[PDB]
């Protein structure tokens, strides 16, 4: 093919090699990232404030879950189901003599 | 040994592992909307001498 | 009154032995975790010579 | 312009009717980076005054 | 000299410098919203004679 202002190859070696035989195909790499999310935080005041007046109402005749501060998180699994990270998954690091 | 049991059935790709890095509850927000460094110092290497 | 409320409950212990009370009897305490993790991705290159 | 406003907390006063005393702005990168009244004391405060 | 100390390393460009101005409180402020002098005035000399 040409590419650029070049003449180049372009091969592809899944049939010639490495067909019918263990060994992996050395081009699919490995990519390696790490999250990080904030677990208990709580905004100062001047920033708790409903967007909209229509809030997430609550029940009526029952307190409102909301102004509390929060104490789990929620997020995605890789499939698409939610899995959720709370105060209890921490036992394993805040309950040891090296504390 | 110290190691764990082989568990029965895996689901999907190998399990991560998640730490605990304790922080004053006051931390502002914004430090985690963009990326960041969990320490607090941003200090690595590539900016910044010893 | 809530004042009273906020005293008392700035009372219980910081140590191991209370933790395994206080977090899993779904209590905030005064601290802000930061969970972290490490993933991997196989991804597909194109390499050049 | 609309009726629904930043509401506040419940029971709280609104923090939106006092005269302000800060301004946000963007960074290079994005970042909010945002400047007070203190960072003038460098201005403010000098026998220059 | 009477010169500050070299920063230990920096994430971005050549951190600026601003500066503050008194103003009266009940300045307009749709005086801010386009092109507006920090002097309050328009002195210039491409619109003006001395």
């Amino acid at each position: 093919v040409v590419v650029g202002d070049r003449l180049v190859f372009l091969e592809a070696l899944e049939k010639r090699v490495y067909q019918a035989t263990q060994v992996p195909y050395p081009l699919v790499g490995n990519l390696d990232v790490t999250f990080v999310m904030p677990l208990g935080v709580f905004k100062p005041a001047a920033d708790r404030y409903a967007r909209h007046a229509g809030s997430f109402a609550p029940t009526p005749g029952l307190p409102d879950p909301r102004t509390h501060p929060p104490r789990a998180v929620h997020f995605f699994n890789k499939d698409g189901v939610p899995c959720h990270v709370t105060f209890e998954h921490a036992m394993g690091t805040l309950c040891h003599p090296s504390f | 040994q110290m190691l764990p049991q082989v568990p029965a059935g895996l689901a999907r790709g190998q399990q991560s592992v998640c730490e605990f890095i304790a922080t004053p509850v006051s931390v502002d927000l914004a430090y985690f909307r963009r990326a960041c460094n969990p320490r607090g110092r941003a200090a690595g290497e590539v900016h910044g001498e010893e | 009154n809530t004042l009273s409320y906020a005293l008392m409950a700035g009372y219980f212990k910081m140590s191991p032995v209370a933790f395994t009370h206080q977090l899993r009897r779904q209590l905030h305490p005064g601290f802000a975790l930061t969970v972290v993790r490490q993933d991997r991705f196989a991804t597909e290159n194109v390499l050049f010579a």
